[PDB]
């Protein structure tokens, strides 16, 4: 049960790290998304002007 | 003249639709960002719990 706990906490921290990388990627996605929102807003506003 | 009026009306309808769609997609993106923020907050709390459990 000790080595079970060890491997389990190992995989726990592992998927922690994996989902963490995925969250970092998703955050960067949101950031470039807001960049896209701003660029669409400015170009739309230019068109409307 | 009839054809021109038809085309103009179509253009106005499509423009208004595009405006509504743009506003809606922006709002839904905001909602997704908020839910992601909540998920990240609870995930950081659980990560702190895991850091303490490393001492457990």
């Amino acid at each position: 049960v000790e080595k079970d706990l060890n491997e389990l906490q190992t995989l726990i921290e592992a998927h922690f790290e994996n989902r963490k990388k995925e969250e970092e990627e998703l955050i960067s996605l949101k950031d470039r998304i807001e960049k896209r929102r701003a660029e669409r807003a400015e170009q739309q506003r230019i068109r409307n002007e | 003249s009839d054809k021109l009026k038809e085309a103009e009306t179509r253009a106005e309808f499509a423009e208004r639709s595009v405006t509504k769609l743009e506003k809606s997609i922006d709002d839904l993106e905001d909602e997704l960002y908020a839910q992601k923020l909540k998920y990240k907050a609870i995930s950081e709390e659980l990560d702190h719990a895991l850091n303490d459990m490393t001492s457990i």
